[PDB]
């Protein structure tokens, strides 16, 4: 499966390439590296240091973890009404970690072929398994992640064979520990068990609409 | 330079180790569709000189329809086994390949194969592959396919009445085809594979229990009685589990709590409706 | 030695390669017809000092570049796809890791193993060993679980596949995967056929659909008749896990397929004390432990859950920065995980 | 997974004690609280030591009930250890041997049986103990129950059980079935039987059994060859060949029955193989009779019986006879069979010389009255032996086959073809004699 | 459709006893095979409905 240059006429073997990946899984990849500091949130500390020490502790101080002999999070889920403030975090965990991030939307897995999806998440997922430490955002996920249901009408049942092949990347067969993930969600009643499971949907931090101290830190 | 007649992809049955298995014997009853289809696919070989004497026509091809495990595909190796013609085994899902003409291509050699070895039978198993009714043509993909099954339609037709080359097609989901192919001069005997009643049931079980230990103790007949509507599988499996268990035990011989266990766990029943009904 | 490089690497620039192609009939004695993957056919020569009976139709050979002549007989290819399936790690998972499974352990071992090793016991009862086994039941109950163990503690070939990854956009490909992957089982006979998530592409095959529709139910076609049909596969075993059984084809379900309907439900009180005791052992604990209490708190939870309990109790204990966890953060966090629990949906499905 | 090695050793002796002094009832409540107690544990040692014990004392109290009771119970016990229950059948099986008194013994077998019947780790324990209810109820003189129980076993399938004993029970088979007359029953039991066997390092005894059992069966039919295959076997065997009669006698087998099997293709091979064989020296007039039946000339079944009459069947005292013509019914019917191969032998013979002979001539030369001829000599063609066509009115036998223009034609060629060759290899022969006698 | 079916059953059933023509019971049979096949389908369709 490797990737090596050949001669025009000789068909011998000169140069061994770099792995190839599909020109949307590379857009994929952050490179200016959003600024928004913590301080900049206001009105979430509890959601914060959940994200903080499920994500960012474990790639740092990973000694904690093998002193404890306890496996870290996997995956942190965020729901909650409009505008509460999930995008902005995940802007802000982009910003203070240095880490590969590879941002990603629920629609821009769903594709026309039969297929295509399967590897655009298969292929996402390599790259960042490739790209040392990782984090991959996967915002609407409700877009791809929405219940099985037994129905008679097509189009529905590629996008859950793109949210199956995303539920065996999360956790299946292989188990990753180098590729972190967190989504973002406005309804959590529509996904399916499967995704919101406890070993790929670990932590699912609740964004409450703000209180009178929360608008008053926010404005 | 002219080559021999048929280089060609689509390779023939070896007969010598490609050869199935299956014995007539093995198969339990189904004695009617044991003739219907040793019937329509050699006694046009034979005979043919009574079939136009009362006017019918021969027919080119036979269908096998039935449940999902009733026989079909065994009777398919039966005959493969125990027949001196060409043998051609096909799946339908192999006729659709990427590069547009390749299908009908490889449906055309297998034809002419079949026709180049003079006594030949032409066997398809899961037709609706091909043969789906519905279609939308506005893909490119079912346009493809719908060309194979016209090429397929074509073939069909385009026989002589002069060559013994005669096409088997079993399929799970017969009301799924098209009528073209049950058109007459195409496919033009449908062979029912119901699911065993009583009688069928003793036979099966007698003939897959032939072969077991099966202590005394052992009554198939309370069995074979139950009204159950279980497939030729699902006595197998029966059979089978049965054996298993013997196994895990470690005794060589098969017994009633063995076989009631078994039928218990393979004969599973469906969730009961409630009683405030009735 | 960099001379040595240097010559090594001049003499090997000066070397053509060799077409790769497939013999379909051999004419004479010095006349092959031999189809190049790109399509053409061609009659072609064979070297002279070449093993001629080993040119059956079928075996892939090398041929030179200008003449066509056959030049060398290679073994049957193995698709990188098929490679990559053969070459998965399921990290180092033992028997011991998995907790509350044992009948279902016994059946499927029964199933893939047995045979495997003691075919004298079947011979001598006079019954056929099972085939396939089918892993049904709700979510985190262990069925890939008992697949990455059966793969690392047993001796045979592993073939793992997702059911969702075997489909492909052009017409056929999928198919064309199965196959290959069934062709290289049978070629390294002993081998076990993984399908994880099967109702991806085993589904009920409707009468009103799509192409995309038609194109996946051609696909399970190729799957079933490969399981079953005119060939007989012998020393190949099936594991398919699905959470949804109810959605699946009659004659996937059928048993001549998939055999045995092996059921890995919901941990009872027992199972939910040896999956807490197998994933809070490396913890390291300070005073005693009561996991009576927490099993009777984690009512209606899964392994994972069990073992989310013990991530959280670390967890706490990191944020409340000690080296120890304790009875209170064991509290604590299987309280945190029936709390998430709410938002999940409690329902399982049947093979029916 | 919880040890009982302690607990189990401190208690036995204990309850041995108590049995012993007579607590029978309360040591066996307790031994089989301990047995619960080591099932449930899964301790296979600990289980076998206390069924094995609870066996041995009950044994020594003379209470059969007790022990066949317990022994059953201890069998069905739920999730029973099967290495327990192998090693309290083994026990139970030397306390059988042990035991005396016919109508214990036959229970006690019984129940042992009905506790083993079907089950892969108990099966050489069922198999030896079928055996010994076989020979009790041969000795008690049921020689047909003893038959068909010993038959009711498979003893070919046992894959634990030792070659030598799965021979040892086929042979018992084969030999109990003939004792019954079922001859049928006796092929085909004795086709399990692999002849390679008898070569590996010990299997001399068990050869020269199977050998006779087949000789007595082929012969209850008439199976010439084959008896003489298997006198030769018997023959080859280095036990029979050191002890000079052994050896004598399976030689005389031997050749007897080679000379009265019919004639054949593998026949003739057989007759020429054995008259090659540098011991039938010391069998004179064996070999004499051999080389008789192996010479292409007409003999007189009145000076056979004249020469070699009464050694062949009466015998002398320095070279013993043989039952092959002994004075019953079987040795009668064996020599006229050997007079039917003596006419069979002459008729070939003045078929291979002679073109057309009269019925008159060919019974004198036969010494068979012209209607006992011609039923012999009918019989013979229609079963395809040999060729002949009777002319009764002219009374001529004529054993040439028709001649067809295509066979003349071929037989003028091949003479032709014959003829050039000859004339290649005589010039080759005058060349190399022109050659050595020419240059000087 | 079904009297259509029924001549073709009994020219087969003709041929089965190996005669040149057909017989008033060769079309009894022929008719007890072809309607009793139909109404089996018609009671599977009514089951499926089911
Ligand atoms: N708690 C908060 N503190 C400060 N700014 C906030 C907060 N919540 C929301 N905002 C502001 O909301 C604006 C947009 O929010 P954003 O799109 O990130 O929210 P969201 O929860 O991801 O939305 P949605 O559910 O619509 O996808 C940002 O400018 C951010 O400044
Ligand atoms: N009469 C019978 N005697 C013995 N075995 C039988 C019989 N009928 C069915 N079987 C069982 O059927 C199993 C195979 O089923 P078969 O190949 O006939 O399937 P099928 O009907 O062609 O399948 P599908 O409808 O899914 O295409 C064999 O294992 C055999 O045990
Ligand atoms: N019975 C169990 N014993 C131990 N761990 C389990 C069990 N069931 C689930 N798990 C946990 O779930 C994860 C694997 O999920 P698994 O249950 O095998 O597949 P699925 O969730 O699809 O059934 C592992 O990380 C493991 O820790
Ligand atoms: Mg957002
Ligand atoms: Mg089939």
């Amino acid at each position: 499966g490797d990737l090596v240059g050949v001669n025009k006429d000789s068909y011998l073997i000169l140069e061994t390439l770099p792995t190839e990946y599909d020109s949307r899984v590379k857009a994929m990849e952050v490179d200016e590296r959003p600024t928004e500091q913590y301080s900049d949130i206001g009105g979430l500390d509890k959601q914060i240091q959940e994200l903080v020490e499920a994500i960012v502790l474990p790639m740092n101080h990973k000694e904690k973890f093998e002193n404890l002999g306890i496996q870290p999070p996997k995956g942190v889920l965020m729901y909650g009404p409009p505008g509460t403030g999930k995008t902005l975090l995940a802007r802000a965990c982009a910003a203070q970690t240095k880490a590969t991030f590879l941002k990603l939307a629920g629609p821009q897995l769903v594709q026309m072929f039969i297929g295509d999806g399967a590897k655009l998440v298969r292929d996402a997922f390599a790259l960042a398994k490739e790209k040392a430490p990782s984090i991959i955002f996967i915002d609407e996920l409700d877009a791809i992640g929405t219940k099985r249901f037994d129905s008679e009408k097509a189009g529905d049942r590629e996008v859950q064979r793109t949210m199956l092949e995303l539920l065996n990347q999360l956790d299946g067969f292989q188990p990753n520990t180098q590729v972190k993930v967190i989504a973002a969600t406005n309804r959590v009643d529509i996904l399916d068990p499967a995704l919101l499971r406890s070993g790929r949907l670990d932590r699912k931090i609740e964004f409450p609409m703000p209180n009178e101290e929360a608008r008053a830190r926010i404005m | 330079d002219v080559l021999p007649p048929e280089a060609d992809s689509s390779i023939m049955m070896l007969t010598s180790d490609q050869k199935p298995d299956v014995m007539y014997a093995d198969i339990g009853g189904m004695d009617i569709q044991k003739q219907e289809v040793r019937e329509a696919v050699e006694l046009p070989l034979t005979h043919f000189e009574l079939y136009k004497q009362i006017g019918i026509d021969p027919p080119r091809g036979v269908l096998m329809y039935g449940p999902p495990g009733c026989g079909k595909t065994m009777l398919a190796k039966a005959v493969a086994h125990h027949t001196t013609a060409a043998f051609i085994r096909v799946v339908g899902s192999e006729f659709v390949q990427k590069y547009l003409g390749e299908g009908p291509r490889m449906v055309r050699d297998v034809f002419r194969l079949a026709k180049e070895n003079a006594p030949a039978i032409i066997f398809i198993d899961e037709i609706d592959a091909i043969a789906t009714k519905r279609f939308d043509a506005q893909t490119g993909a079912d346009r493809e396919v719908q060309r194979i099954l016209l090429e397929l339609l074509n073939q069909m037709d385009g026989f002589d009445q002069n060559v013994n080359v005669k096409v088997i097609m079993a399929t799970n989901r017969a009301d799924t085809l098209d009528p073209a192919l049950l058109r007459p001069g195409r496919l033009d005997r449908k062979i029912e594979f119901p699911l065993p009643d009583r009688r069928q049931k003793r036979l099966i079980f007698s003939t897959i229990t032939s072969k077991m230990n099966l202590s005394e103790e052992v009554d198939l007949e309370d069995y074979v009685a139950r009204p159950d509507k279980i497939s030729g599988a699902d006595i197998n499996s029966i059979c089978q589990e049965s054996g298993m268990l013997a196994v895990r035990e470690n005794r060589y011989i098969v017994l009633a709590k063995d076989f009631e266990k078994a039928y218990k766990t393979v004969i599973k029943k469906d969730e009961q409706e409630h009683e405030f009904y009735k | 030695k960099q001379y040595e490089k240097s010559e090594n690497d001049l003499k090997a620039l000066q070397s053509v390669g060799q077409i790769v192609g497939e013999v379909l009939k051999q004419l004479t004695e010095e006349k092959f017809i031999v189809k190049a993957t790109n399509g053409p056919r061609y009659v072609v020569g064979c070297r002279r000092q070449l093993d001629k009976s080993k040119l059956k139709p079928g075996t892939r050979v090398a041929l030179d570049m200008t003449t066509l002549t056959i030049m060398r007989y290679l073994p049957r290819e193995v698709d990188p796809l098929v490679y990559n399936m053969s070459h998965e790690d399921p990290g180092n998972v033992s028997y011991s890791e998995i907790g509350g499974l044992s009948e279902q352990i016994r059946e499927l071992r029964e199933v893939i193993e047995l045979p495997l090793t003691n075919p004298e016991l079947f011979q001598r009862v006079g019954i056929i060993p099972p085939k396939g086994c089918l892993l049904y039941g709700p979510p985190g109950t262990g069925k890939t679980l008992l697949a990455r163990a059966v793969a690392s503690q047993l001796d045979c070939n592993f073939l793992k596949v997702v059911s969702s990854s075997i489909v492909d956009k052009y017409i056929g490909e999928s198919a064309r995967l199965i196959r290959e992957m069934f062709n290289y089982a049978r070629d390294h006979q002993p081998c076990i056929i993984f399908m994880d998530e099967i109702d991806a592409i085993g589904g009920r095959r409707f009468s009103e659909g799509t192409s995309a529709d038609r194109e996946i139910q051609r696909t399970l076609m190729e799957l079933l008749n490969q399981m079953d049909g005119f060939d007989t596969l012998h020393r190949v075993k099936m594991i398919m896990a699905t959470n949804r059984p109810d959605t699946l084809d009659p004659a996937l379900l059928r048993p001549g397929r998939l055999d045995r309907k092996i059921h890995i439900d919901l941990p009872n009180e027992q199972a939910r004390l040896d999956i807490l005791k197998i994933h809070a052992g490396p913890i390291t604990k300070h005073g005693e432990i009561d996991y009576e209490a927490i099993v009777k708190l984690s009512d209606g939870f899964n392994g994972a859950d069990l073992r989310n309990v013990c991530t959280e109790a670390g967890m706490f204990a990191i944020r409340a920065d000690h080296d120890f966890v304790v009875q209170e953060d064991f509290m604590k966090a299987v309280r945190k995980v029936a709390d998430s629990k709410k938002l999940e949906s409690k329902l399982d499905y049947k093979p029916v | 997974e919880v040890d009982y090695s302690a607990t189990v050793d401190q208690r036995l002796p204990e309850c041995a004690k108590l049995a012993k002094e007579g607590r029978l009832q309360e040591v066996i409540e307790t031994l089989l609280s301990l047995e619960k107690q080591t099932r449930t544990a899964s301790d296979m040692v600990s289980t076998s030591r206390i069924l094995v014990a609870v066996v041995k004392m009950c044994y020594e109290a003379k209470e059969w009930d007790l022990l066949n009771e317990n022994i059953m119970l201890l069998s069905k016990r739920r999730s029973q250890l099967k290495q327990a229950v192998a090693k309290m059948v083994q026990q139970c099986c030397t306390y059988v041997e042990e035991i005396t008194d016919l109508p214990i013994k036959l229970r006690l077998i019984d129940t042992l049986r009905m506790v083993t019947e079907g089950k892969i780790y108990v099966e050489i324990e069922r198999a030896r103990l079928t055996k010994t209810l076989a020979t009790i109820k041969e000795q008690n003189g049921d020689v047909k129950e003893a038959a068909s129980i010993l038959q009711e076993l498979q003893v070919e399938t046992y894959g634990s059980m030792e070659k030598k004993e799965r021979v040892e029970f086929i042979l018992e088979q084969m030999r109990l079935c003939l004792a019954v007359k079922d001859y049928i029953r006796t092929q085909i039991i004795s086709k399990k039987i692999n002849t390679k066997f008898f070569q590996e390092e010990n299997t001399e005894k068990l050869k020269l059994k199977y050998y006779n059992l087949m000789i007595q069966l082929d012969q209850h039919e008439g199976s010439y060859l084959s008896i003489c295959k298997h006198y030769r076997a018997i023959y080859d065997t280095p036990c029979i060949q050191a002890e000079s009669e052994k050896w004598q006698q399976a030689l005389k087998s031997v050749v007897l029955y080679v000379i009265l099997a019919p004639f054949d293709n593998e026949q003739s091979d057989l007759v020429h193989r054995i008259s090659g064989d540098k011991k039938l020296e010391e069998i004179p007039k064996y070999k004499d009779l051999l080389k008789l039946f192996t010479t292409m000339e007409l003999m007189r079944w009145s000076t056979l019986v004249e020469d070699y009459g009464m050694e062949l069947r009466k015998g002398s005292l320095e070279s013993p006879a043989t039952d092959v013509f002994g004075s019953t019914e079987e040795g009668e019917k064996r020599w006229k069979d050997l007079k039917n191969r003596v006419v069979e032998h002459n008729i070939r013979i003045m078929a291979k010389y002679y073109t057309r002979i009269t019925m008159k001539r060919m019974a004198q030369l036969l010494d068979l009255s012209v209607d006992e001829s011609e039923a012999f000599l009918s019989n013979l063609v229609v079963n395809k032996t040999i060729f002949a066509k009777v002319d009764r009115l002219a009374g001529i036998i004529n054993f040439q086959r028709p001649k067809d223009p295509n066979n003349l034609l071929n037989d003028w060629s091949q003479k032709l073809n014959s003829l050039m060759s000859l004339v290649n290899k005589t010039t080759h022969l005058i060349a190399k004699e022109e050659m050595i006698h020419n240059l000087q | 459709a079904e009297v259509k079916g029924v001549c073709t059953e009994a020219g087969m059933y003709a041929l089965r006893e190996r005669r040149v023509h057909v017989t008033q019971e060769d079309f009894e049979m022929a008719v007890a095979k072809v309607m009793q096949k139909d109404s089996e389908k018609n009671m599977s369709i009514k089951k499926l409905w089911k």
